[PDB]
């Protein structure tokens, strides 16, 4: 039996109606949405969450997507291309320039893309 | 529908008058609605932009063409695009979004084909829960979901006892016609009355179905259920009155 699901980075749709039911049996399923800056693992803003013996499904529902923004002073050859929470991308820059302390690379995390992708 | 998107709001006007759209704007982004040469935007902040269903035809769906956009890197882009439906009662309104297509994740300027179907949300005059009447109330309405907009809801609501029991009928898209099981009538954080329970076919359990109460005297229900056939979601609009 699942209890109201602590959706991070979401929430219920309906939330007002499905609150007082809770909780719920197993096999039991609600529509989702992701906020901002965030995705469901099928890549779009919602989907369905589901109460399993293991507890609730997915266990993330909400995951980052990243996008590649524009480089002053780099090769734009990826700017506005999505990127999904864990996935990395080579930044490259124009002669010159380079990525802060030496890095090569950028990964989009839970907060956003770390390092910033910036050619200095 | 054209009207609805671009005139402003008058007491001469046929009720549910204004409906406001927050929920289904995702991402803190904005969502357009378009139809007949018209166009409005909605904005996910501020709550005083709302549609003018006083213009639309009551017991009827109204269909907007739709299009979700998020500002990305200065740029704009389309989340996702297709058909806004919107089931029209007195004091009532059902939301639902047929998905035709979504942002292609590679790249962004374009679109992807993908269908879903979400009902997203309600608006209207909640009844309190202290509003409720004594005895016994019927309600008669709309069953609708993807390409099946021709469904019928059926429900009956025991004040006194605090409970509900219902069917959908008519829904070219499911085998069977769909139980709406005796369910708990109760308040919720607001005190407005709502009622929860299983969709059934027959006696087994598909899903779960939800309705809100509308008007000073329960007039109107308003809510959505889900039958789940194997693996596959069916989202469904339920709205009704009392005759």
């Amino acid at each position: 039996p699942c209890d109201y699901p602590d959706i991070k980075h979401g929430g219920l749709y309906h939330e007002n109606m499905r609150r007082p039911y809770f909780p719920v049996a197993v096999g039991k399923y609600y529509s989702y949405y992701c906020d901002e800056h965030f995705e469901t693992p099928s890549g779009s803003y919602w989907d369905h969450i589901h109460c399993t013996q293991d507890g609730w499904s997915p266990a993330v529902p909400c995951l980052r997507k990243c996008y590649f923004p524009y480089l002053e002073n780099g090769y734009n050859q990826n700017h506005g291309r999505k990127f999904v929470q864990g996935k990395s991308i080579d930044v490259a820059c124009h002669p010159g320039y380079a990525l802060p302390k030496a890095q090569t690379t950028v990964t989009c995390m839970e907060n956003g893309w770390s390092p910033t992708p910036r050619c200095i | 529908l054209a009207d609805a998107l671009t005139a402003p709001l008058d007491h001469k006007d046929k009720g549910l008058k204004s409906l406001t759209l927050e929920d289904s704007i995702p991402q803190n982004g904005t969502l357009t609605l378009s139809a007949q040469g018209a166009e409005k935007t909605f904005k996910a902040g501020d709550k005083d932009n709302s549609l003018n269903t006083g213009k639309l035809k009551n017991d009827k769906i109204s269909r907007f063409d739709f299009v979700q956009k998020i500002e990305v890197d200065g740029q704009t882009i389309t989340l996702a695009s297709g058909e806004f439906q919107i089931y029209k009662q007195n004091h009532s309104a059902v939301v639902a979004l047929q998905i035709e297509k979504i942002n292609n994740p590679d790249k962004t300027d374009s679109l992807i084909n993908q269908r879903s179907f979400l009902v997203s949300g309600l608006g209207g005059e909640h009844t309190a829960f202290n509003q409720l009447p004594g005895g016994k109330a019927e309600y008669h309405g709309k069953a609708f979901s993807s390409d099946d907009p021709n469904g019928r809801l059926h429900y009956s609501i025991d004040f006194t006892k605090k409970q509900g029991y219902g069917r959908i009928e008519h829904l070219k898209t499911l085998e069977q016609n769909v139980e709406l099981a005796a369910a708990e009538l109760k308040a919720d954080e607001k005190s407005h009355a709502v009622i929860l329970g299983d969709t059934r076919y027959g006696s087994e359990e598909k899903g779960t179905y939800h309705l809100a109460l509308f008007g000073d005297r329960a007039q109107e229900i308003a809510g959505s259920a889900t039958v789940k056939i194997g693996e596959k979601v069916h989202e469904i609009g339920i709205a009704g009155k009392q005759l």
